């Protein structure tokens, strides 16, 4: 979530802030700093872990198309979860 | 080695073509500052012509000289016929830019200009 | 067949909220047509329809007099139309939200914003990438 | 097959025969006749055969190559004669097309053919303005596409894409001044060519 | 130093010059050149305005994309000057009227507003302040304008000791109130060109040997008012204006001049022709010294 | 107060200046067919008060439509200078906004905002006549939001 | 097969009848009254005009307008920083800069588009293998400065959040053609 810096500037989803001593803060004077308040890194964490009875699981994101390329993930390592490099979802072996 | 020529056999004929071109320019110059209301003086214009001529003095090849004559004639046409403008003619003096200082130190101090 | 025209005209005139509504309409939207109200959006705009007019005038909209703190009684923009009605008003569809509603998803804007080309809440660009080269800082005590 | 292009040999035959025809009529001013897979006939010649060959092809009864579809130049800076010159010609009596090529460089001009085809009056000016190639016996030869004070031949391979100068209005002198080029986003040079050979038929020997 | 200031580039429109300048008085006649000289080398330029947005459009094209920042202000409104002086290294003041309105007297203009500007600059933490005045600035002056100028210079130095005062003489260019004022229809003048003045100021904006000093920017030559007005008429209503007109130009002694910033005088005998051809439908003036 | 009547006077002047917009259509390229389509019936430029095309010597707005080259910049600037104040400019298209598909060329001006000052930028290659109309109405509002007499009064 | 325009099949007749017909055509101004009649007929028809801000012109689910950066239902972004858009964009208008995110994912730190360079060709959404960048329907986004058209990840993500209720429907419509 956007949390403000000493100077009074909102931080972005990639930690960008004009140093308090920076002259580039002028462009915001009498204006605003466009920032997105929905952080994917948190919205995906809010999602739960899927469970499957198979040690290998295919992910596409939803619709066959409208999703992403079908990728296959392994679930032999009960220590952690199996994450998709496209959608961020994570699965377990039960 | 041996070549095929262009509009000349030797640098003497080439230079006399050049001198004819200089006659033409030198003579026409003031009509330009008259037609198009340039600020500069005819002395400045003529010094500029001399500078732009001596800029290509080391040249030796009759062909490389005939081509420069051709291009100068093209420019003189564009100028006597009012196709160029105040802008195109004043694009010779560079009134809106400082030159790269010809000093190792004046270069070093600001940038990597070698 | 001329008296029927005059009757259609008088009903087009009186088909609004009397003289006050008639003037309101005729002076904001220079038009006094009568159509069916398919719906109304959160921001107070109305969307009317009539399939007997020709393609391009068979659907239209009456904007709101206020949008996010702005007197829009005279100033009016096609940017006020939110997306769900934008898609039915530019005739990408034959079905409006009321019957074909959108997909309820979070991170979708609840409050629509119109063009802000000069308002104080406009867009100012900048670089989103952090500093690359970190410099050297010496200590605050000598030798 | 449905994905490949058909292939008629009658045209290859006709054009090879006409190549032999043209070359044995003009053994002088001729070299490197070639007809390609896609059935197009190129004839390479010496810069001294331009008007002879064009006139022959236009007037000769078997040829009647009247229309000058196009005139072009091409810069290959790895050969001493770097400016290829190309005339694309059309004949309606036969529904045929031909290509006549020659070569040139800097300081080594070509002969003009406005006497043969008057369309060239502007194509040759364009070549001079873009590639820097003079033509003999051209009435007017001057900048046609470029600005009036432009110094350079920009369709070469060594002239930079963005150029050397740049224009803007300055209130002090109240004109459109020229200056060096300072971009706010340098054009990016994408290196795409692949390391793996794609066509063996053109594999050069080492 | 902050990496956002390191002057990267080649001295051009799309370069960086490390100069962040808040300029008051840009809607006028000398700012129109100061801002150009600042921006055509890659400087950031904050411009406060009180005019309507139409009268400030001749300045949007003289600087690269994003370097110009136009905001609004009001001299009587404080906290509209912090906005503009903050985020800056240099402040330039060019304000000044040739007459008095209702709300704004010479006192206000030349004493009270510059003082607050310099106060806010010092508060913020900027490192250079440049103020422009008249060559004949003196308390003993028929015109009260010059009185106020010579008072405001001290009122500034009392808050910004390291400031930089610049006293040019009657300035001549296009849209100037001197040659056009004369041609509308005992005293020696040495006028100067806006180009020279702006070059001097923009050079001082970086030059390190200019702080806590003064400069008398005067032309190369001098002329008798009569010879000069006759030259005008050959090439072709305010009491205080006429008073400033009927005063000769001082010859300031050993004061750091124009050629000490690097600039060189541009004689009026070269730009009069371009300034005056507008007022149409010759030999030069004999330069003299008293 | 005088403020009331001065506000009303400015409002009237702006109503006139925005309801009688006359364009000089500096049409250079494929961002001009859209201006023609906008004059065409479906959009009827002339319906708001914007005449189809008037003379560059009695015009109020100036629509730069298409790629501006270094051989054409001086003529555009001369037209802008000849035009009578109060004059406004509208840049229609990527070519005139930043050079567009030819921004990295030697014969193109990377933005008409380097030769003349602009008030409204319309993006597109090409922008529909609907978008150009939106931009012209945005200019109308920019005019309606002026305070000339007010700033001259409280000066 | 060819035809003739402005050629008669054969000579005409100089008969008094035809001569008088042509003389009537000349004197009485006959061929012009028909043009007057065409103009009158057009006066007595219905014009094709529309109230713009109230009546909008018709478009298609394929319209290429303003840009948007999309998300997944979860809310996670879609761009994996593969740069195909930057590599195909003819006008070199897309600048991208990526990094590994603290959660160990391929995601961007910088995604900028220049609307003064985009020719609005759609190649970027043709190339995106995840349907993350889309040239949306909007066309009414004019401005007053050249600096509000230099977009970035934040502006594009805001546009996505704004217009997803329409982009998704148009994509559902058209995705079976591509
Ligand atoms: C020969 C005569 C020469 C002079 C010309 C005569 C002038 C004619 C008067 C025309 C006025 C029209 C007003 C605008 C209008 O119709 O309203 C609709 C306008 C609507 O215009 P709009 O720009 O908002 O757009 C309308 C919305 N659409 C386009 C969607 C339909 O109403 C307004 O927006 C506000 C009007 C502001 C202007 C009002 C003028 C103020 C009154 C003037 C009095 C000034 C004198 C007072 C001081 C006295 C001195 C002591
Ligand atoms: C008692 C018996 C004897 C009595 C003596 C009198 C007997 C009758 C005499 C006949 C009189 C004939 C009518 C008089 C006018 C004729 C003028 C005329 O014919 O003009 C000729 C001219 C074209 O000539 P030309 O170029 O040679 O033709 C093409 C050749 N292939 O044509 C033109 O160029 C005209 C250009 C017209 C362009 C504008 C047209 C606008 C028309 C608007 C409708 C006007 C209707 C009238 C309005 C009335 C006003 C109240
Ligand atoms: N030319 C000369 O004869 C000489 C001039 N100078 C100095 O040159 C400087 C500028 O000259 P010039 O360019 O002719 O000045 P201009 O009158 O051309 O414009 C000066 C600026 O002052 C601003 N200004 C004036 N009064 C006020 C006020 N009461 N409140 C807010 N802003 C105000 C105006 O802003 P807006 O336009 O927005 O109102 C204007 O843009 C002056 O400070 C003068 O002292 C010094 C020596 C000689
Ligand atoms: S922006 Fe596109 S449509 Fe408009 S003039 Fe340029 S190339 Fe043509
Ligand atoms: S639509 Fe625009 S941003 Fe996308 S590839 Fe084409 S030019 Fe580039
Ligand atoms: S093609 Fe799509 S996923 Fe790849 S970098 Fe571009 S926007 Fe991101
Ligand atoms: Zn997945």
């Amino acid at each position: 979530g956007v949390q403000v810096s000493p100077s009074g500037e909102k931080i972005t989803h990639t930690g960008q802030v004009y140093d308090e001593k920076d002259y580039r803060r002028v462009r915001f004077v009498d204006r605003q700093k466009e920032v997105n308040e929905n952080f994917a890194i948190d919205l995906i964490a809010q999602q739960p872990v899927n469970e499957v009875e198979h040690r290998i699981i295919a992910c596409d994101g939803g619709g066959g198309a409208l999703g992403h390329p079908k990728v296959y993930i392994n679930l032999d390592k009960e220590t952690k979860t199996g994450t998709c490099g496209y959608c961020g979802l994570q699965f377990k072996q039960h | 080695t041996s070549v095929k020529p262009i509009f000349s056999r030797d640098l003497n004929e080439a230079k006399r073509r050049v001198r004819e071109l200089y006659r033409a320019w030198y003579r026409e110059v003031p009509n330009t500052v008259h037609l198009m209301q340039l600020d500069i003086t005819v002395k400045q214009g003529r010094d500029k012509v001399r500078e732009m001529f001596m800029k290509n003095a080391h040249v030796t090849d009759p062909r490389v000289v005939d081509l420069l004559v051709i291009k100068g004639k093209m420019e003189l046409q564009e100028t006597i016929k009012v196709w160029k403008q105040r802008t195109h003619v004043m694009r010779f003096f560079h009134e809106t830019e400082t030159p790269r200082p010809k000093d190792f130190l004046s270069k070093f101090y600001m940038g990597h200009d070698p | 067949e001329l008296v029927e025209v005059l009757k259609r005209g008088v009903q087009q005139v009186t088909g609004h909220g009397g003289l006050r509504g008639l003037l309101r309409v005729f002076f904001r939207a220079n038009d006094i047509r009568i159509g069916t109200l398919v719906g109304e959006d959160k921001y107070g705009n109305k969307y009317y329809e009539d399939n007997k007019q020709f393609f391009g005038r068979h659907r239209w909209v009456i904007y709101t007099t206020e949008m996010n703190g702005k007197n829009t009684f005279w100033d009016v923009d096609g940017s006020m139309v939110p997306p769900e009605w934008h898609r039915w008003l530019h005739c990408m569809t034959d079905d409006p939200p009321t019957t074909n509603p959108p997909t309820a998803r979070k991170f979708i804007w609840t409050n629509h914003k119109f063009n802000v080309s000069a308002t104080p809440e406009q867009y100012v660009p900048y670089s989103t990438t952090r500093k690359k080269i970190h410099e050297w800082v010496p200590p605050s005590t000598p030798y | 097959r449905p994905t490949v292009r058909p292939r008629s040999d009658v045209t290859h035959k006709q054009l090879s025969a006409f190549g032999e025809y043209v070359a044995e009529i003009l053994p002088k001013y001729v070299q490197q006749v070639q007809v390609s897979c896609l059935d197009e006939l190129e004839i390479c010649i010496h810069p001294d055969g331009v008007i002879p060959t064009l006139t022959f092809l236009r007037d000769h009864t078997n040829a009647q190559f009247k229309s000058l579809a196009d005139l072009t130049a091409v810069d290959v800076p790895t050969r001493q004669n770097r400016f290829e010159i190309v005339y694309n010609l059309l004949s309606l009596r036969f529904n045929s097309r031909i290509r006549v090529k020659t070569y040139a460089d800097e300081l080594t001009p070509i002969d003009s053919i406005v006497s043969v085809h008057i369309a060239a009056n502007w194509y040759e000016r364009e070549v001079w303005d873009m590639f820097g190639v003079f033509f003999f016996n051209h009435p007017d030869l001057r900048r046609i596409l470029t600005d009036y004070g432009f110094e350079g031949h920009p369709f070469r391979k060594d002239f930079p894409l963005t150029g050397y100068v740049e224009l803007r209005y300055d209130d002090e002198v109240k004109r459109v001044v020229a200056e060096p080029v300072e971009l706010a986003q340098e054009f990016r040079k994408f290196d795409l060519n692949s390391p793996w050979e794609a066509f063996p038929a053109y594999r050069q020997p080492p | 130093l902050h990496h956002a200031v390191i002057p990267h580039g080649k001295g051009g429109r799309s370069s960086v010059s490390g100069v962040v300048a808040t300029v008051f008085g840009a809607t006028g006649f000398l700012g129109r050149y100061v801002v150009n000289h600042l921006g055509r080398m890659g400087s950031q330029v904050i411009i406060p305005y009180r005019c309507d947005v139409y009268d400030i459009m001749h300045l949007r094209l003289m600087g690269d994309l994003g370097q110009l920042t136009f905001l609004e202000w009001d001299a009587r409104d404080k906290d509209s000057i912090r906005k503009a002086v903050q985020h800056s290294n240099v402040v330039i003041n060019l304000i000044g009227r040739e007459w008095e309105t209702r709300n704004f007297d010479f006192e206000d203009v030349f004493v009270n507003i510059p003082r607050a500007i310099a106060q806010a600059s010092k508060e913020a933490g900027v490192e250079r302040f440049i103020h422009v005045s008249h060559l004949n600035a003196s308390m003993k002056s028929s015109s009260k304008s010059l009185r106020s100028k010579a008072v405001g210079e001290k009122e500034v130095r009392s808050v910004f000791p390291e400031a930089i005062i610049i006293r040019p003489s009657d300035i001549f260019g296009r849209e100037d109130r001197f040659l056009n004022h004369f041609a509308n229809y005992k005293t020696v003048k040495q006028p100067v060109y806006v180009a020279d003045v702006s070059k001097g100021i923009v050079n001082a904006t970086k030059d390190p040997d200019a702080v806590g000093k003064t400069f008398a920017f005067t032309g190369p030559n001098r002329y008798l008012l009569f010879h000069l007005v006759k030259y005008i008429f050959g090439m072709t209503t305010t009491k205080d204006k006429v008073e400033r007109i009927h005063i000769s130009d001082v010859m300031p002694t050993d004061l750091p001049g124009l050629e000490d910033l690097g600039v060189q005088p541009t004689p009026l005998e070269l730009k009069s022709i371009e300034v005056l051809r507008r007022h149409r439908t010759t030999k030069p003036a004999k330069t003299v010294n008293y | 107060r005088a403020e009331y009547v001065v506000t009303k006077l400015d409002d009237l002047i702006n109503w006139a200046r925005r309801s009688s917009l006359w364009p000089m259509t500096f049409g250079l390229a494929c961002c001009a067919v859209e201006m023609m389509h906008m004059a065409a019936p479906r959009y009827d430029m002339d319906r708001f008060g914007v005449v189809f095309r008037a003379s560059p010597r009695q015009a109020d707005v100036m629509i730069v439509a298409g790629t501006l080259t270094n051989k054409m910049a001086p003529a555009l600037r001369k037209v802008y200078d000849q035009m009578p104040e109060p004059r406004y400019v509208v840049s229609m298209g990527s070519c005139a906004n930043g050079g567009g598909y030819y921004h990295y060329s030697y014969s193109v001006v990377r933005g008409c905002d380097r030769i003349v000052p602009v008030d409204i930028y319309v993006p597109g290659c090409p922008p529909t006549a609907e978008a150009l109309l939106y931009g012209i109405l945005q200019l109308q509002r920019k005019i309606k939001r002026e305070q000339k007499l007010k700033i001259w009064y409280r000066r | 097969t060819y035809k003739y325009v402005n050629k008669k099949e054969q000579e005409s007749e100089v008969d008094m009848k035809s001569a008088t017909d042509n003389a009537a055509r000349i004197l009485m101004w006959t061929e012009l009254i028909r043009g007057l009649g065409m103009t009158l007929s057009y006066l007595f028809r219905e014009p094709a005009t529309i109230n713009y801000p109230f009546e909008k012109g018709p478009l298609s689910p394929r319209f290429r307008g303003e840009h948007a950066l999309r998300r997944y239902p979860s809310g996670e972004e879609r761009c994996i920083a593969c740069k195909l858009c930057e590599a195909i964009c003819p006008a070199q208008a897309i600048t991208i800069e990526a990094e590994p995110r603290a959660d160990g994912s391929r995601r961007t730190t910088r995604y900028d588009i220049d609307m003064t360079k985009c020719i609005y060709c759609g190649f970027c959404q043709e190339a995106c293998p995840v349907d993350a960048i889309v040239e949306g329907p909007n066309f009414e986004f004019s401005t007053e400065t050249h600096e509000e058209l230099l977009y970035n990840k934040e502006k594009l993500l805001n546009n996505g959040d704004k217009w997803e209720a329409e982009i998704a429907a148009n994509i559902q419509a058209d995705y079976l053609y591509r």
